[PDB]
């Protein structure tokens, strides 16, 4: 059949479901969130804070902030 | 060709439980509605009957005992298409390798569609150049940008199909007269008599004629188990 | 010239963002009740029971295609008898402007040269 | 063999389907959760393999 | 050089000028130049050189801009990215005056030869 | 090294004195994306594309005979995209050689 | 001269009208080939043995009329009726009258041009053969070109890199003068620190 | 075989119509759900002979 | 159907799609080690979970190696082109391309799955031991995920090993790119699962091979007589591509085509006897260190034919065509940023020089600059080439003078200060600093925030 000529012949049209390039994205965002979340969830952990302010695990001035 | 694999056992003959079973049917269809097994047992038997009767075939000429066989008498026009035929299977799998082609005589590159992605590698030696790809369509003289070398699309075509052997034979070849039962009777008794059977295939065609079951021992060879 | 405003009429702005209504407006996952187009969706694209539940590959819908005699339909070529020869017309692809839009004209010039080897 | 003709006139006036509209860089922000919330083979799916 | 004593084949063009013309460009908009540099118009064919009567191999070069602005284009007709100029104007006349482009060469390397050992050093 | 087809003084004497080198343009024209038309449907959205090829294009000569579109790689020769099944009738790599053999000719 | 000397097919003949390989299990049965050669006899011995094909004389006169009509198959065909026709002599008979398929070009359909295009058909050639001699000549004129031009990026790296050498030279004097001159070099300044 | 050393089978002898082995459209109510279980379990005749063959061995090592 | 499909043309674009996925993780580990060391001092991870910094720094190297960019360059566009390059109507073998997509899928799904889960440590993605021996279980996860990778790896090297069999045409230079390297795995890969069996052996069976009496420098030789052939079968697929897009978009043929296949042949058998150019520092014998130092200075002469014949290629193209097509210019650009690469990779294979590099930034910039620029761009730049065969669209990359400029400009950024570094001298794998070496440390974080904004113009 025409329709079938072409591989994954509804994106090559131009006709698929926006759907599935939302699900790639998706996909792609959660890949990306496996790096941060443990940060996070170690960070607390082993602290008790989420994440580190800068330089606070040296000596700072007293007006520091 | 180097590309089939190994013959098979019906590449030489087919088991006579092939054999259609309304023989008196078989031999009155034409040869255009007779399909691959039916136009197998059609000629066997006419062109064994034919073989089995040594006192006729002096005086039977070569185009009635071709017919008889089913060989069919070769023309230019069959002879063309049969060999474009072969030589497209041979193509399959060997390399395409010939003369440089001109305007004259163009290189023939045989398809069946519309369309066959083509190579030109030039001429011998110094004057062959890297291939350069193109997609031959049909009705279009080609030229090589570079060599110039011509290049043309024969399709494999006629009246909404494409050249087999099968369309060949069919075309070309011409019923002659029906076949007789007679002969079949007479060929049958001349080879198969008192229990001693010489012609196994017009033992069992002559069964079928009869209705199946009629002669001595066809009853056994037609029981089986599974 | 400015080419897109002779192709400008061929594109009405969409209605749609991704170019479909909200499926309560027109369900597309429904399989089309057109005749003839059992195996597309309403929205055009291809059914899920044509390609995945009921896919021929699997043995659904066994329909063998080559005929008794193994032929299958093939279209002739253009034949036109002539000067006491057959010739075939080839066929030309439609114009690119039909195709892609743009007037084929004012093309700049691209001459043929045979390729740039080096010698010596 | 089947006899099919060039054409069929749909019972329906309605034009469900075309072009897309113009987008801007973040229209997926707002028009993915709509699918998601208000398309039923959307959130039917989901239900579905959460529960199960 | 390749028309001077190579090819003798393809039209060989008259220098206009050693020297790129500059020329304020519009984009959208089609121009062509001179391949013969005797048109009076020039960086552009006037209507009246071979270029304009297809004479003697010459024909019109066609060219566009993608963006609006200031482009330099060739005067000695001959550099390798005409119409645009990228200095085969300056290589051509070194052919013409061997002695000249020895002095600017000389002059170009000493002031690169300089800099770039001062600072270094 | 290949240095181009080899070239003797006889085949460069034109016929007329007015002959010079054939000014056809083998620009096949202007394109952009491929545009659909909105009424046409999955299938004759695929006839489109199929009518859209450039490497089913060529530039047709003086002569009659036409220039294709060439490539040195078969991957410019699919449909594009790439159809699902695309070499169904194998592609045949022309090789030349001066052997001949007597069947092929007629007296 | 292909597996081993095995045919892929071979006839195999049973003196029991009732005999089938695969349902008995008897041990006395010994089965023949196709010429009738018990298999005890083994194939060395049967293939020098000489077995000639015996078609009953009826067919003699039918093969007369094939070597009459065919004096190049004539031999063949008395061997066969005077009995001293062997498997080989048939197949030399088979390859011997075996022809290929032939092909006309006459028949070939030719892609459509007009006869205004048919005359242009030197003209072509004159454009292929000056377009050959052009890229020909262009090769060795871009050779001489830009690698001579590779030298003056030969040139321009060796300048480059003379810049470095010199640094380098100045560098290693300033070296041989540190611990012989320079004041920055310091003898019996550092004091251990201790431990904290 | 259905290979070189063999052929097809004649027509009389076939008991498997394609046209009746294939056309799965609505199987699973021709056969049920035991009947599903059923093929399922046939489906694995090669894996079952080979499990036949292979475990005695295995046995004998245990 | 969608998984289960087995046309090679579809599966070669599961790849790619898979490459960018595990490459936003990839990319998403870079920017957290770039902050971090933008100063001196805890930015985003406390000084008690300095572990987690020593898992990014394992995991980035792992992923984009294994995950990313082999399955970009030897599975993506190679399955996508080679079955067509080679005339033939699809792969060899198609199941066995179907499973390997999905055994990289599943490798994937255990790493990360093991971030979540398990307590996070690092040992490097060179998993020395007795410190990758001493760890907790993200370590056993990640030794499952290498093993099914290379099973994955080795069943693809064996499907187009078989093209020779069935190729129609003439293997083109970029199928010989291909060849070489599934040869280069089917006699690399065998021996890493042995020495990762060891490493296994010891961490889960009480073997004693990595403790005192048994040679923990064992371990180095056999995983590096898979490590260097490894970074050339990341790279050769590479030189493949660059030769189609130059020889196709300068309308030139090949030069010296056989001995660019030579060349290839050539860098493979010498890639294969030099790995312990990447154990300088163990204190080998001078002999072998003499050996190991002039044959890896061998491996220039191939690479460098095969450069002064892409030059060539490009030299002497028709001014009219345009010339700013972003395929175009990222093949280009991988012969200015290759030599770089390889040059660097020169100056550290010297042992002496290599003392005072070893272990230093100076390493990290060397094969960056060959890997994240060098690969990365010939992946694009390949991709890029066949988007009308691919046919994806909803991008502006194929004409975008912008991108391909931000992009050259910020990751040179990101990585000349690391060569500068190498000789302050800043170590590797470290998360703080002194503070006299922030001002290139700073520099470099600037690039990394740079370049992932201009990832986010494309769409
Ligand atoms: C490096 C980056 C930058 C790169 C730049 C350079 C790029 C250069 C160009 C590269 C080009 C490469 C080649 C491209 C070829 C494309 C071919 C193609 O399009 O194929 C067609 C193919 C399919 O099209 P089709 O043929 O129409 O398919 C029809 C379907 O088969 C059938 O349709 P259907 O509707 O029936 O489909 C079924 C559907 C049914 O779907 C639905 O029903 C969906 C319902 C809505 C759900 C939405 C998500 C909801 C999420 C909720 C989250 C809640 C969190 C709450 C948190 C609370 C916290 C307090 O799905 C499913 O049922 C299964 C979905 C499974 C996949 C999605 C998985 C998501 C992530 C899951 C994570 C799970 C983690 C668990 C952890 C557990 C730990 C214990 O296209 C796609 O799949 C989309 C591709 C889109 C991108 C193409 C490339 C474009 C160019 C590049 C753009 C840049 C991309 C950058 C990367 C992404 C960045 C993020
Ligand atoms: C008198 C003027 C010259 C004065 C100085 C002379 C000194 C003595 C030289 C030897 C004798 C010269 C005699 C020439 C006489 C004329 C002969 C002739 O045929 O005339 C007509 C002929 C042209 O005639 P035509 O072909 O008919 O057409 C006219 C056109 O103008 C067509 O023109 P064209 O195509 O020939 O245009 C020339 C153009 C042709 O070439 C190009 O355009 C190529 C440009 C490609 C650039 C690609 C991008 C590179 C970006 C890299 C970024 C890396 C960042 C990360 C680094 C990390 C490091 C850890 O040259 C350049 O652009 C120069 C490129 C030089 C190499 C660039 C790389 C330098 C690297 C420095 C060291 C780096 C170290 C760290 C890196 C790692 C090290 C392992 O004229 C010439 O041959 C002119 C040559 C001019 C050369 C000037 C060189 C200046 C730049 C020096 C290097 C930069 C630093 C300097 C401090
Ligand atoms: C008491 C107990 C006693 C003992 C009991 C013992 C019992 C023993 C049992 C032994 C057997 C058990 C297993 C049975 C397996 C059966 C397989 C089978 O025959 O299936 C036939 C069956 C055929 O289905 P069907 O019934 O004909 O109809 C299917 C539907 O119509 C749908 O039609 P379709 O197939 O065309 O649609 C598929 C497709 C439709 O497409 C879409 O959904 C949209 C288009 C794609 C969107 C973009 C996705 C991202 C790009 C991916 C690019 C690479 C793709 C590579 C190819 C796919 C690989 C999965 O979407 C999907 O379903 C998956 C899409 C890809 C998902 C992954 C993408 C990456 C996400 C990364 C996120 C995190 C970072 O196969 C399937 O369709 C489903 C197979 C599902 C297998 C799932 C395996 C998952 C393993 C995950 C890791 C496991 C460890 C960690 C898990 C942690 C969880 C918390
Ligand atoms: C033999 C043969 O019949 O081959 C064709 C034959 C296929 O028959 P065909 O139909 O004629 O093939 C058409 C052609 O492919 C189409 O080829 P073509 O007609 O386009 O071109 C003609 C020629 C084109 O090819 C040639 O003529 C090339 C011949 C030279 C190849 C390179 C040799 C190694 C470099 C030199 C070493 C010198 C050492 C000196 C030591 C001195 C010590 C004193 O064809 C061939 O030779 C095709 C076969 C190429 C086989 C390549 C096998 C892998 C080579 C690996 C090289 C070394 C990698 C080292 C890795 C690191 C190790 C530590 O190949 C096969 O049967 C393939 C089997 C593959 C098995 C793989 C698994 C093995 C375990
Ligand atoms: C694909 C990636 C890739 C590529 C191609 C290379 C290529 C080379 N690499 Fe490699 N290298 C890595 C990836 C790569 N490397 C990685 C990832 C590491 C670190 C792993 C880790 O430690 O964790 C590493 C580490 C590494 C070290 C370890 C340093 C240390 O541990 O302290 C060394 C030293 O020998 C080295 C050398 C080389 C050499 C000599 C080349 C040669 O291939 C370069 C050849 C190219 C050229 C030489 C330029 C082109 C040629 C010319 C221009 C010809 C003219 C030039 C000359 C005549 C010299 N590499
Ligand atoms: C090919 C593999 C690869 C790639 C692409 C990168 C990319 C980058 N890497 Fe790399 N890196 C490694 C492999 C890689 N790296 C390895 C093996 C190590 C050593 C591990 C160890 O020490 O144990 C390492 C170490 C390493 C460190 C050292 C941390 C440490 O050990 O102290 C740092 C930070 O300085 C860093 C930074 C970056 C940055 C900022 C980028 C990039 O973000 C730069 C910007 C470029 C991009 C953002 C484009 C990338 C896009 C893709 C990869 C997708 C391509 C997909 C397609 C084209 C389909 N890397
Ligand atoms: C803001 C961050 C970037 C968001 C972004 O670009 O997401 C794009 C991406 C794909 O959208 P389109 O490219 O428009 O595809 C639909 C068909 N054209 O959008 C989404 O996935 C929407 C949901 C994003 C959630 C992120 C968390
Ligand atoms: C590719 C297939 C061929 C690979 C051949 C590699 C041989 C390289 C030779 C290197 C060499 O000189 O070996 C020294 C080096 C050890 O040196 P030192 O630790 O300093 O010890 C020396 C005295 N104590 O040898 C090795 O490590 C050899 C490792 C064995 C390689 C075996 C490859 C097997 C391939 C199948
Ligand atoms: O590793 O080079
Ligand atoms: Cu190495
Ligand atoms: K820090
Ligand atoms: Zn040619
Ligand atoms: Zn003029
Ligand atoms: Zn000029």
């Amino acid at each position: 059949n025409l329709e079938d000529h072409f591989d994954l012949a509804e994106y090559m049209m131009k006709m698929h479901n926006p759907m599935s390039e939302y699900l790639y994205w998706i996909a792609g965002f959660v890949s990306g969130l496996h790096g941060i979340l443990p940060l996070l969830h170690s960070n607390y952990y082993f602290s008790g804070m989420f994440l580190p302010r800068d330089n606070d695990n040296t000596q700072l001035c007293d007006d520091s902030w | 060709y180097r590309h089939w694999h190994r013959m098979s056992e019906d590449d030489w003959a087919l088991p006579l439980d092939s054999m259609p079973e309304d023989v008196k049917t078989l031999m009155a269809t034409p040869q255009t509605e007779r399909g691959f097994v039916e136009d197998y047992w059609y000629n066997r038997i006419r062109g064994e009957a034919t073989l089995l009767d040594p006192e006729a075939l002096p005086s039977k000429s070569y185009i009635a005992l071709a017919r008889d066989m089913g060989l069919q008498i070769v023309d230019e026009p069959s002879s063309h298409m049969m060999g474009l035929i072969e030589l497209y299977e041979y193509l399959r799998g060997a390399s395409f390798v010939g003369p440089f082609g001109t305007i004259e005589n163009p290189v023939l590159v045989p398809a069946v569609g519309q369309e066959r992605v083509v190579a030109c590698t030039g001429g011998v030696g110094d004057e062959e150049h890297f291939t350069l790809w193109f997609r031959c369509r049909e009705g279009f003289m080609y030229r090589c940008g570079e060599c110039d070398q011509i290049f043309m699309l024969v399709r494999l075509y006629y009246e909404d199909r494409y050249w087999t052997q099968t369309l060949v034979r069919d075309t070309f070849m011409s019923d002659g007269d029906m076949f007789d039962l007679k002969t079949l009777e007479r060929v049958h008794k001349m080879w198969n008599k008192d229990e001693m059977v010489r012609w196994e295939v017009g033992y069992w065609a002559q069964d079928y004629v009869l209705g199946k079951g009629v002669l001595p021992g066809m009853v056994e060879e037609h029981t089986r188990v599974n | 010239k400015s080419y897109y405003d002779d192709f400008k009429d061929r594109l009405k702005p969409g209605k749609y963002t991704q170019g479909r209504c909200p499926q309560s407006e027109g369900d597309y996952r429904q399989e089309s009740k057109t005749i003839g187009r059992e195996h597309l969706n309403d929205d055009g694209t291809r059914s899920k029971r044509y390609t995945v539940k009921e896919a021929d590959a699997l043995g659904y819908h066994y329909h063998p295609p080559i005929d008794k005699k193994g032929q299958v339909y093939v279209k002739g070529p253009n034949t036109v008898i002539e000067r006491g020869q057959t010739w075939i017309k080839g066929y030309e692809l439609p114009s690119m402007e039909y195709t892609y839009g743009p007037k084929q004209e004012d093309i700049p010039f691209y001459p043929r040269v045979k390729l740039n080897v080096w010698g010596n | 063999g089947r006899e099919l003709p060039e054409y069929v006139v749909l019972p329906h006036n309605q034009q469900r389907y075309g072009r897309d509209k113009s987008y801007s860089y973040f229209t997926c922000l707002w028009h993915f959760p709509k699918m998601v919330f208000t398309e039923k083979w959307c959130y039917t799916n989901i239900m579905w393999f959460v529960f199960w | 050089t390749w028309t001077e004593i190579w090819w003798e084949h393809d039209p060989t063009p008259k220098v206009a000028q050693y020297r790129p013309y500059v020329c304020t460009v519009e984009s959208g908009k089609v121009y062509w130049w001179c391949a013969c540099g005797e048109s009076k118009t020039q960086p552009w064919v006037d209507g009246h050189c071979k270029c304009s009567k297809r004479e003697g191999g010459f024909r019109p070069r066609r060219w566009e801009p993608e963006h609006d602005g200031v482009r330099l284009f060739c005067g000695c007709k001959s550099c390798f990215s005409s119409p645009t100029w990228n200095g085969g104007c300056f290589t051509k006349w070194m052919q013409s005056n061997p002695a000249g482009g020895m002095l600017y060469c000389f002059a170009a390397a000493f002031g690169f030869g300089t800099l770039t050992v001062y600072r270094k050093f | 090294i290949y240095e181009g087809q080899t070239v003797q003084e006889s085949e460069l004497i034109p016929q007329e004195d007015d002959w010079v080198i054939e000014e056809t343009n083998f620009c096949l024209g202007r394109n952009c994306y491929v545009r659909f038309r909105e009424e046409d449907d999955l299938a004759r959205r695929a006839l489109h594309q199929m009518d859209s090829q450039l490497n089913k294009m060529h530039t047709r000569l003086r002569d009659g005979t036409v220039i294709p579109y060439m490539s040195f790689h078969p991957d410019e020769m699919v449909d594009r995209p790439a159809p699902i099944h695309t070499f169904s009738e194998k592609p045949l790599l022309k090789w030349t050689w001066d052997e001949t053999y007597e069947e092929a000719y007629d007296d | 001269a292909y597996n081993g000397g095995y045919p892929f097919h071979y006839v195999v003949q049973y003196d029991d009208p009732n005999y089938d390989c695969e349902a008995d299990f008897e041990f006395e049965e010994i089965p023949r080939d196709e010429f009738g050669v018990p298999a005890h006899i083994p194939p060395e011995l049967s293939t020098q043995i000489r077995h000639t094909y015996y078609v009953p004389p009826q067919y003699y006169p039918f093969l007369k009329k094939l070597g009459e009509d065919t004096p190049e198959l004539k031999p063949y065909t008395d061997k066969l009726i005077m009995g001293d026709m062997t498997y080989d002599d048939y197949e030399e008979m088979f390859y011997k009258f075996a022809k290929p398929l032939k092909i006309y070009r006459s028949r070939l359909p030719l892609p459509y041009r007009t006869d205004e295009e048919i005359s242009q058909e030197k003209y072509v050639n004159w454009c292929g053969r000056w377009y050959s001699y052009r890229q020909r000549l262009q090769g060795d004129y871009y050779s001489r070109h830009y690698f001579r031009d590779w030298l003056i990026g030969v040139m321009l790296g060796m300048y480059l890199g003379n810049l470095c050498v010199q640094q380098h030279r100045q560098y290693r004097v300033d070296m041989k003068l540190f611990y012989l001159e320079a004041p920055e070099h310091k003898i019996n300044w550092v004091k251990p620190r201790g431990d904290l | 075989w259905p290979l070189w050393c063999g052929g097809g089978v004649p027509d009389k002898f076939i008991k498997i119509d394609p046209d009746v082995h294939f056309n799965l459209q609505g199987y699973r109510e021709r056969i049920g759900w035991y009947g599903f279980f059923t093929a399922f379990l046939q489906a694995n005749y090669h894996a079952f002979v080979y499990f036949v063959r292979f475990i005695p061995i295995n046995i004998a090592i245990f | 159907f969608y998984i289960l499909v087995n046309n090679n043309k579809r599966i070669g674009i599961y790849y790619i799609k898979l490459s960018i996925i595990i490459g936003i993780l990839g990319i998403v580990l870079s920017y957290i080690i770039r902050v971090e060391l933008y100063n001196s001092g805890n930015r985003i991870i406390k000084y008690d979970n300095v572990n987690y910094y020593n898992m990014v720094i394992t995991l980035h190297g792992l992923l984009m190696i294994f995950y990313i960019i082999m399955p970009g360059l030897y599975g993506g566009i190679p399955l996508y082109i080679l079955p067509i390059l080679s005339v033939i109507t699809d792969i060899v073998l198609p199941r066995i391309n179907n499973i390997s997509i999905i055994i990289v899928l599943i490798s994937y799904i255990v790493v990360i799955n093991s971030i979540v889960i398990e307590y996070n440590i690092g040992t490097g993605w060179t998993l020395y031991p007795p410190l990758s021996i001493i760890g907790t279980v993200i370590v056993n996860m990640i030794l499952y995920g290498l093993i099914i990778i290379g099973i994955s790896s080795i069943i693809s090297a064996i499907n187009f090993m078989n093209i020779l069999i069935v190729i129609d045409g003439i293997i083109y230079v970029y199928i010989w790119s291909i060849i070489i390297t599934s040869v280069l795995l089917i006699i690399s890969l065998p021996i890493l699962n042995g020495i990762l069996l060891m490493i296994l052996s010891d961490i889960y069976f009480n073997s004693i091979y990595f403790i005192l009496n048994g040679d923990v420098v064992l371990y180095q030789h056999l995983f590096w007589y898979f490590g260097h052939p490894e970074v050339y079968i990341l790279i050769l697929p590479a030189f493949g591509i660059i030769s189609i897009i130059l020889s196709v978009l300068n309308n030139k043929i090949i030069f010296g085509m056989k001995s660019m296949i030579l060349a290839i042949i050539m860098i493979s058998i010498l890639g294969s006897i030099v790995w312990a150019h990447h154990i300088y520092t163990v204190g080998l014998e001078l002999d072998t260190k003499i050996y190991f130092n002039n044959l890896t200075l061998i491996i220039s002469i191939p690479t460098g034919n095969k450069i002064y014949n892409w030059i060539i290629l490009y030299i002497g193209s028709y001014n009219i065509l345009y010339n700013g097509y972003q395929s175009l210019i990222f093949s280009i650009m991988f012969i200015i940023i290759f030599i770089i690469g390889g040059i660097t990779g020169i100056i550290i294979s010297i042992d002496i020089i290599d003392i005072g590099l070893h272990d230093t930034y100076y390493i990290v910039s060397h094969f960056h600059y060959i890997l994240s620029i060098g690969a990365v761009i010939s992946l694009l730049a390949g991709i890029l080439l066949l988007k009308d065969i691919i046919g994806y669209y909803n991008v502006i990359i194929k004409i975008n003078k912008y991108f391909g400029l931000l992009l050259f400009i910020n990751i040179n950024i990101i990585f000349t200060p690391q060569f500068i570094i190498g000789f302050n001298v800043m170590p590797r794998r470290i998360l703080e600093y002194s503070d006299n070496i922030i001002v290139w440390n700073l520099i470099s974080s600037i690039g990394s925030i740079s370049t992932i904004l201009i990832l986010l113009s494309i769409f």
